[PDB]
């Protein structure tokens, strides 16, 4: 089962304020009109790629989803950050934690830190080892799918938790479903209003009529013909050539030589028609001095 | 598991030479012979690295040779103090060092 | 210069064990393998084993595994070696030798300990 | 167009001046400060 | 009114080795670098990016410590864009580094008769150590074909070798501590600033101002700007405040 | 411009790869959504299509009658 994303996975890209204004933005966020896996709750929580960052959403009456792994393993053999929402607790760990074969939630730590109707959006990045989380909860009437409309998220936290984090798995209360979809450096265009409100957006990659959008800066174009881009064919493989050759350097009896001339009368070898492999050097490490210009 | 002469014996200012015979996976192509000295009541010492390189202070009329699975010690100009035990020795199988059973070398 | 001082001469009944040390100096300590090599009265040269003084990393004759147990304490430059269920075969000159540090190579034991006979 | 420019690095450090000179001493806020110069005047130029 | 625990981190009784470099995360602090800058206690201070006075009135908002203990021919390696032992495979800066390095010599401390068995520098890799990179791992590479089993062999021992470090050794051969700034800034507000003390604000008149570090002449008047509570600063068209 | 092959001596010209401006013709979005693209000075090979000496259109429909010029394309078009 997949979906359509129409025009979700906004969020502020950074804590200043503006307004009254439209900004170009290139940040990892959900492209528009994208397709986003959608799972079950009902009658769902396998291991899925992290990627770059994670666009994260679901769909809520009675808040079954509680929780979030993150990291390379989740096994007990590396740092996964969890987050756990249990009642009215956010609880954020770093531990080495030993998970489930089949992690849920029934009706060497470096951190820690203590605290359908609703559609809860959340963002989960990371820059340089910086978690970054975005989320937005908004009332809602739609129980079929994603609401079709625009709404901002807002971040709350990030944690430099430094963990390698590949994989992600969500976590369940048994006694609601989500999607997934992948964020990608795409360039926006955003609309703030007078109050500061990110009310609108141009995902500039999105289509020809948005690329013109996005080259001159407004949501509104005016009728002509405009020059908005430059194709390239692009390359397919490499050629490589080099003379079919054999015969190596006797760098052997040069520096390993037993004997050598004063510096007045420095010696001098002409080296030509080789095969030469200067790692073994240079990688040696037997060298105190190694430069060249 | 390498092999020498149990007894070698000569007089004063002759050569003598050891024999030691191993196979393909100890004297063999690719390997590398050491003989040790033991002289009687000590422990042994480094006299032929490397086939034929001796350490410093080994003069050089020790000189060690190797010949595919076997390898020899001559000793030229054979002195009173050249009466000792003579061991050769050989990397094994890219795995273990193995020994000659030992040879006594005596001076007449 | 390199010395290797070893512990002195033993006496042992049959089923017993023994450690022998071998106290290094004039050398960095953890640099270097250490082999231990014996010879009974009369006899050849026996090759024991080697061990590694970084972490402890050890490799033994396949004639004496599970029975010989090399050890070493990197702060007092001291190897150990120890034979358990002795028998009267085990009476020998036990040697310990300062040798090279990369594990697959010929004419290992350049050194040689003073040696420390063990009678059984 | 005139205005905007002034956002641009040039390959300084920071296109905000006084942000060189509170976090440089002079030997190198000096040098930070004549890559803003250059970009700045050459953008008044063409606008004239 | 909080401080940083510096006392523990330099004057510290136990350092670890370069490869197993520790990290201490400190934050929300007053800071005085003045008792370590006027100290004249150490062999070497040079950092990049920031004048050590001008960063002690100067607030940040993420610190990083970091320490071992490396030899003194190879101290210039901890810089941007160095090469050999340290630099390829027991720690590298990023060439954008905007943090502080400092060394001493503690011959007097660290160093031992018979030589220091205790610290230990990574030798060997497949490939350069990106920016922080931390390899504890002392599995036997093998650059050969025979399998390597662990144990160590014909192929490649442990990327893991002690310094000597006989107090009898030369200048360079002596062992010198190593203790690593860094100073990174974020949109979160600086939690540890120096040691100024504040003033009271006055309205509606041509005031020379100072916000966290941020400053710049102007009027200063109440605002009907509705600020998010994440937000700490508004722009203009032109990048300014 | 062009190499000596270094094993097989033969002479190789080295051309660069295809390329070229793109152009959106467009109604005012305040009428319509729908655009039509000219890939500039390119034949209809590489990239309702209609190849002009502008370039290949892509998007609009080719029409018989001739009318007064409203949103120019280029060479009478
Ligand atoms: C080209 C070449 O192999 N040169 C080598 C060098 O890499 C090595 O470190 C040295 C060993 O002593 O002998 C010489
Ligand atoms: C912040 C602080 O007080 N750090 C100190 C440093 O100034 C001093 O030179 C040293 C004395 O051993 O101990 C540490
Ligand atoms: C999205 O999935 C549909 C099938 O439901 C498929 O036709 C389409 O090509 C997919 N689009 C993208 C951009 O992945
Ligand atoms: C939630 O988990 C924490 C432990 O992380 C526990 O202290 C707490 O009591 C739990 N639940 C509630 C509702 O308090
Ligand atoms: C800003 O917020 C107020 C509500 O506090 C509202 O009256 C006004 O219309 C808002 N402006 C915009 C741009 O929506
Ligand atoms: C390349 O390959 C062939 C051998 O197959 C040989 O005849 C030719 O001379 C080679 N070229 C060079 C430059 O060595
Ligand atoms: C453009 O669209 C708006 C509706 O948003 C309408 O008020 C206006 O009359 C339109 N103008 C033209 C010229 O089409
Ligand atoms: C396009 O390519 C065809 C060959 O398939 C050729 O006949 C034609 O002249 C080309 N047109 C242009 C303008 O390049
Ligand atoms: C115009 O009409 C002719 C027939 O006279 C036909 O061949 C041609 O395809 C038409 N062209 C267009 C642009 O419709």
């Amino acid at each position: 089962a997949y979906t359509n994303s129409f025009t979700r996975g906004v969020y502020y890209p950074d804590k200043v304020f503006r307004s009254s204004v439209l900004h170009s933005t290139q940040d990892l966020f959900l492209p528009f009109f994208s397709n986003v896996t959608w799972f079950h709750a009902i009658h769902d929580n396998p291991v899925l790629p992290f990627n770059d960052g994670v666009y994260f959403a679901s769909t809520e009456k009675s808040n079954i989803i509680r929780g979030w792994i993150f990291g390379t393993t989740l096994d007990s053999k590396t740092q996964s950050l969890l987050i756990v929402n249990n009642a009215t607790n956010v609880v954020i760990k770093v531990c080495e934690f030993q998970f489930c074969n089949d992690p849920f939630l029934g009706v060497n730590c470096t951190f820690e830190y203590v605290s359908f109707k609703n559609l809860r959006e959340f963002v989960f990045k990371n820059i340089d080892g910086y978690f970054k989380i975005y989320s937005k909860h908004t009332p809602i009437n739609l129980v079929r799918d994603l609401p079709q409309g625009f709404s901002a998220l807002e971040p709350l936290v990030d944690l430099p938790i430094g963990i390698n984090i590949t994989r992600f798995q969500t976590l369940l209360a048994l006694h609601a479903a989500y999607y997934v979809g992948y964020l990608q450096p795409r360039t926006f265009l955003l609309k703030y209003n007078e109050n500061g409100t990110i009310t609108d957006a141009v995902d500039c990659a999105l289509d020809p009529l948005s690329e013109t959008k996005c080259t001159l800066k407004s949501f509104t174009v005016e009728k002509g013909i405009y020059q908005t881009s430059n194709f390239r064919v692009q390359p397919t493989e490499s050629i490589v050539r080099f003379p079919n050759i054999t015969n190596l350097c006797p760098f052997g009896e040069v520096f390993n030589a037993t004997r050598f001339a004063s510096v007045y009368a420095w010696n001098r070898k002409r080296i030509s028609n080789c095969v030469a492999d200067y790692s073994v050097l240079y990688n040696s490490a037997s060298f105190s001095t190694f430069k060249c210009y | 598991v390498l092999t020498q002469p149990a007894s070698v014996s000569g007089s004063p200012g002759q050569s003598i030479t050891i024999s030691c015979t191993g196979t393909s996976s100890d004297v063999g192509v690719y390997n590398y012979v050491s003989w040790y000295q033991q002289h009687p009541g000590k422990a042994p010492k480094l006299m032929i690295y490397d086939v034929s390189n001796r350490p410093s202070g080994v003069s050089n009329r020790f000189s060690g040779s190797k010949s595919g699975n076997t390898a020899s010690l001559t000793i030229s100009g054979l002195q009173a103090e050249d009466e000792a035990d003579y061991y050769c020795s050989s990397y094994t199988s890219s795995s273990t060092l193995v020994f000659g059973g030992g040879t006594k070398l005596t001076v007449l | 210069e390199v010395q290797l001082v070893q512990s002195g001469a033993e006496v042992k009944k049959p089923g017993a064990s023994v450690k022998v040390s071998c106290k290094a100096s004039g050398y960095t300590f953890t640099g270097y393998y250490f082999h231990w090599v014996r010879q009974a009265p009369g006899q050849g040269l026996e090759w024991m084993g080697w061990i590694n003084p970084i972490s402890g990393g050890t490799k033994y004759a396949q004639k004496f595994q599970g029975w010989v147990t090399m050890t070493r304490a990197t702060s007092i430059s001291t190897v150990y070696m120890e034979v358990s269920r002795l028998r009267s075969d085990d009476t020998a000159v036990y040697y310990c030798a300062r040798g090279h540090t990369y594990n697959w190579n010929y004419a290992y034991c350049d050194y040689w300990g003073q040696g420390t006979l063990v009678t059984v | 167009t005139l205005v905007k420019q002034l956002s641009s690095n040039f390959g300084a450090i920071s296109s905000v001046l006084n942000d060189i000179l509170s976090r440089l001493d002079p030997p190198e806020a000096e040098v930070q400060i004549d890559r803003l110069i250059t970009g700045r005047l050459q953008s008044l130029q063409t606008y004239v | 009114t909080n401080l940083c625990p510096f006392g523990e981190v330099f004057n510290a009784t136990r350092f670890a080795s370069v490869y197993a470099w520790n990290r201490k995360r400190i934050s929300n602090c007053v800071a005085d670098y003045s008792v370590l800058y006027n100290s004249a206690s150490f062999s070497t201070f040079k950092c990049y990016g920031v004048s050590p006075t001008k960063l002690n009135d100067l607030c940040f908002t993420n610190v990083y410590a970091d320490s071992f203990v490396i030899r003194g021919d190879e101290v210039r390696q901890i810089a941007p864009g160095q090469t050999g032992k340290i630099a390829d495979y027991n720690y590298k800066l990023p060439d954008d580094f905007t943090g502080c390095v400092i060394a001493w010599n503690s011959n007097n401390l660290d160093s031992k008769v018979g030589g220091n068995y205790n610290y230990l520098y990574r030798l060997f890799r497949k490939s350069n150590l990106k920016p922080f990179e931390r390899d504890i791992s002392t599995e036997i590479y093998q650059a050969g074909s025979t399998p390597c089993n662990g144990v160590e062999g014909f192929n490649c021992y442990f990327p893991l070798q002690s310094y000597g470090f006989q107090p009898t050794n030369g200048v360079g051969y002596q062992p010198y501590r190593v203790v690593v700034l860094s100073f990174e800034l974020l949109h979160a507000p600086a939690t540890v600033c120096g040691p100024k003390k504040s003033t009271n604000l006055v309205k509606n008149k041509c005031v020379n101002f100072n916000f966290n570090g941020l400053t710049g002449t102007g009027v200063l008047t109440e605002s009907n700007k509705k600020f998010l509570p994440f937000q700490q600063f508004g722009r203009d068209i032109a990048d300014t405040t | 411009d062009a190499v000596r092959d270094p094993q097989t001596l033969e002479i190789l010209d080295i051309t660069p790869c295809s390329f070229g401006g793109v152009s959106v013709i467009t109604p005012g979005t305040n009428t319509s959504n729908q655009v039509a693209v000219l890939y500039q000075d390119v034949n209809c090979t590489e990239v309702n299509v209609f190849q002009t000496r502008a370039g290949c259109l892509i998007g609009a429909e080719h029409v018989n009658n001739s009318y007064e010029c409203d949103i120019p394309i280029g060479a009478g078009i």
